């Protein structure tokens, strides 16, 4: 019972906190249905039982105490879904179906138990392409998945906080990529939302009927930027155009340049900005196989080739676009069909390493799909085989891998919910095709160490210990 | 006099086939004339392949000399050479004195300066001797006996074991350290228990920036935005040891140099081809701690303006007698004061004019 664990410290990152105590004084309130029933003694199986009590107390902060019913549902908490698995797997009224103790401490070993948030699973599995979120702070905390399912576009909504989601077709033709604008100062807040025919319309989510439609691109619509304002537009036939943050409100307001920096032949597809302060002056991305960074002033600061990549790699993958790009001290570049990651200098402009996925992947496609990276010196690889890789910005080595909870990772983006805590959102597939969204705690990798280095003290004070016994 | 040009005729006959003993003669004569026959020392090719005293002479000529360029790049050329020949020469030679010349020699300023094949060829010889991880964690233990905290870091990312032994993190605190070292210490694996014997000793000699630099990983959670003081037997209280353990937002984060990992990673890669080939603290613990009077705290110290933001400080277990007024005052969001389990004679009157005092005890 929660009554018969003693905790010796509130410490998180402690050797020793909570110990059991038999103080030698079952309950009806923590038995076991099979020793409820009085069929035979309690054995060993039972207890496992007891401890998911326990687990469903802890969660639920005691407020059962003060046929189970949902954790979330009964009592007001955070999701922590991969528990919620454990209670419902090891309260299982078959005896057989209970895991050994043995189990449970090593499924609760894993540090995505304690990383992985929350979890959504869209029934009508719309194929989903992109995904933005609203940086309010306020409870208008959710997500804006857009799709592409029919003639016309399919314009999801999911809500976070109430996890239901509305679809509708408003954008005439299939939609690629969105970005979100919010106007303080004149308390606006709109989405511009881009078709595959070739236009690029905006919608305020603060009223439906508020709808604006902006200059046609003769390509496809490809890429969208906010930079805090110039609106980046990066379309398949390399032009760079500037959208005033505050005229575009209105129906049909026109680019401020055009910069035709690529063409049809390497489109432009990504866009970001430098982590590090000292350049937020100069903006950069990649055209192609053209790695271009431009000023503020919407002049060009550098045109870097890509080609020169086949005489070190394999040409057929160094023979392909620019898919991703990371803006640090060194420059992360993912091509399209590809399994290495490119790292580049900004300084030099020359090629300086390459990491293999697959050497990591075949040691548990192994094609690259998305990147983030943040400035704790920890870089996320989001692989098409619907897996995460871990790797640190210091010695470029490995952490961890992140599987077996998507078939495959579509889109990685980092934000921030209403309460200001910073969070990754990983859209992974899930073919048996299911689309199912997963919120990462962005103190994984940390998490990661913390806790290899939290056990191992432990197996060693557990090894000492006995060895002093015997 | 007249056995430098006759070096130099040496020289000019190594070169000739079959050059074979002539190793004991030339290492003689270096050992007695130390300058002007180590400078033509590089002459020394493979021979013999095990006197100790042979490497010795070597390594302290090196360092004896140390400042001479090319001849520090000759002596490692002839070292790389020779531990290629054999493994076991690492051993003797980070036996009798190749830290104290490798260490003396990257750590004066090494870099800003056009050795690029000077530094390739060092850490050749680095990742060279890399192998024995015993002789690693004798490289860290040394390297931590000296005020040397440029390489613990390179040590570390290479990959040692900072519990080796008495563990290190004991031993550094003993002697006057510096807080890069403790730190890069702190941050890679330590015993609790080792760190809390640490604690001690420091707490011994009085030094707060160690202090505050050990408490930042022994309580100190940043998630619970509180501090767990609880129970370290701490027979006092500093406000400057706190101090750094408030948020201090104006602080912030800079890369202030990054040689050691560079280092670290161009060793890591000459071993692989080598292979190859707001938010304030809101919660303050002093509990358990054998305290005999805490009036240090306030006095309008660094700390007096990181505790009006304080909800929670809990006293308990510990021995006060009286609880000074400034202190009261200065903590203008306190709601649960513990002082049970103390040694109180008279209730101070004015602990209730704190503005949000709810929970007394
Ligand atoms: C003062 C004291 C004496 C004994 C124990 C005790 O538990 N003994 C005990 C007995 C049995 C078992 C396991 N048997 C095996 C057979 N089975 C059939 C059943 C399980 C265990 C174990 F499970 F450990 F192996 C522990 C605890 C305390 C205590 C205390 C304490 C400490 N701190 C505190 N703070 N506040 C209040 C408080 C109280």
């Amino acid at each position: 019972k929660p009554h018969n664990v003693l905790l010796f410290t509130l410490y998180p990152n402690a050797a020793i906190i909570a110990k059991i105590a038999d103080y030698g004084i079952g309950t009806p309130g923590f038995r076991a249905p099979e020793v409820a029933r009085g069929n035979v003694i309690y054995n060993q199986q039972a207890d496992v039982y007891s401890f998911g009590l326990l687990l469903y107390d802890i969660l639920t902060t005691g407020g059962r105490i003060v046929k189970l019913p949902d954790p979330v549902k009964e009592y007001g908490c955070a999701p922590w879904p991969m528990v919620e698995k454990l209670i419902k797997q090891c309260l299982k009224e078959n005896p057989q179906e209970r895991p050994t103790s043995a189990q449970v401490f090593d499924i609760l070993n894993s540090a995505e138990l304690v990383c992985l948030t929350r979890r959504i699973l869209l029934p009508k599995n719309v194929i989903v392409e992109c995904m933005v979120a609203t940086h309010h702070n306020s409870r208008n905390a959710s997500i804006w998945l857009g799709c592409g399912h029919t003639d016309r576009g399919q314009l999801s909504f999911l809500d976070l906080n109430t996890e239901g989601y509305t679809s509708e077709e408003v954008a005439d033709s299939r939609i690629l990529c969105l970005a979100l604008v919010h106007l303080p100062v004149e308390k606006e807040s709109w989405i511009v939302s881009g078709t595959q025919s070739g236009t690029l319309l905006v919608i305020n989510t603060e009223d439906g009927k508020k709808r604006h439609t902006l200059e046609k691109m003769t390509d496809s619509v490809t890429c969208l930027y906010c930079n805090s304002n110039f609106l980046l537009v990066g379309t398949a036939d390399g032009k760079l155009a500037i959208f005033e943050d505050k005229t575009v409100k209105l129906k049909g307001a026109a680019p401020l340049k055009i910069l035709n920096i690529g063409n049809v032949s390497t489109p432009l597809m990504c866009l970001s900005e430098s982590t590090n302060s000292t350049e937020r002056n100069v903006m950069w991305g990649g055209c192609g196989t053209k790695i271009f960074s431009f000023s503020n002033d919407f002049t060009i600061q550098k045109l870097i080739e890509t080609r020169t990549s086949q005489l070190f790699s394999y040409a057929a993958f160094s023979d392909s676009n620019i898919i991703t790009v990371v803006v640090d001290t060194a420059l992360y570049i993912a091509k399209q069909n590809s399994p290495v990651v490119e790292v580049w200098d900004k300084k030099t402009e020359k090629l300086c390493g390459l990491i293999d996925c697959v050497h990591f992947l075949r040691e548990v496609s192994g094609r690259v799909k998305t990147l983030c990276l943040q400035k704790n010196t920890a870089l996320w690889i989001g692989t098409g085989g619907g897996h995460i890789l871990l790797l640190d910005l210091s010695t470029r080595r490995l952490i961890r891998v992140i599987y077996n909870f998507c078939n495959s990772v579509r889109v990685m983006m980092t934000a921030q919910l209403g309460s200001l805590k910073n969070v990754m959102l990983v859209l992974g597939y899930n073919r048996k095709i299911q689309s199912c969204l997963t919120v990462w705690d962005i103190n994984l990798p940390h998490e990661v160490q913390n806790l290899e280095k939290h056990i191992e003290v432990r197996k060693e004070l557990a090894e000492k210990m006995r060895r002093t016994s015997v | 006099g007249i056995q430098k040009c006759g070096l130099k005729v040496i020289s000019s006959i190594v070169h000739f086939p079959d050059a074979l003993g002539a190793m004991d003669s030339v290492l003689h004569t270096l050992q007695m004339y130390p300058d002007d026959q180590e400078i033509q020392c590089l002459g020394l090719s493979l021979i013999g392949y095990t006197g100790h005293l042979l490497a010795k002479i070597l390594v302290s000529s090196l360092y004896r000399f140390k400042d001479v360029a090319e001849i520090q790049t000759k002596g490692f050329q002839t070292i790389l050479a020779i531990l290629k020949l054999s493994a076991s020469f690492s051993k003797l030679l980070v036996h009798h004195s190749f830290d104290l010349v490798i260490f003396h020699q990257m750590s004066s300023n090494i870099m800003e300066q056009k050795d690029q094949q000077f530094l390739n060829l060092c850490c050749k010889c680095f990742a060279k001797v890399a192998m024995d991880d015993y002789l690693k964690n004798v490289m860290l233990e040394r390297a931590c006996d000296q005020n040397n905290s440029i390489m613990v870091e390179c040590l570390l990312l290479l990959g040692a074991d900072a519990n080796q032994a008495s563990s290190l993190i004991c031993q550094v605190c003993e002697k006057e350290s510096s807080p890069k070292l403790v730190e890069l210490l702190l941050n890679s694996g330590s015993r609790e228990q080792d760190v809390r014997k640490a604690l001690t000793i420091s707490i011994g000699k009085g030094d707060s920036q160690i202090i505050s630099l050990l408490l930042r990983r022994l309580a100190l959670d940043v998630a619970n935005n509180s501090i767990c003081l609880g129970g370290f037997c701490i027979g006092k209280v500093e406000p400057s040891w706190l101090g750094p353990l408030f948020p201090d937002k104006t602080s912030n984060l800079r890369k202030q140099t990054n040689i050691a990992s560079t280092l670290a990673r161009m060793v890591i890669r000459y071993q692989m081809k080598s292979a190859v080939e707001r938010e304030y603290i809101t919660s303050l613990d002093l509990s358990a701690n054998e305290l005999r009077d805490i009036d240090a705290l306030s006095q309008k110290c660094c700390i007096s303006v990181h505790l009006e933001h304080l909800e929670k400080l809990e006293l308990h277990q510990n021995a006060l007698t009286s609880f000074p007024q400034q202190l009261c005052e200065t903590l203008k969001s306190l709601t649960h004061l513990d002082l049970h389990s103390n040694k109180f004679t008279s209730f101070p009157s004015y602990l209730l004019k704190m503005s949000c005092i709810a929970n007394l005890d």
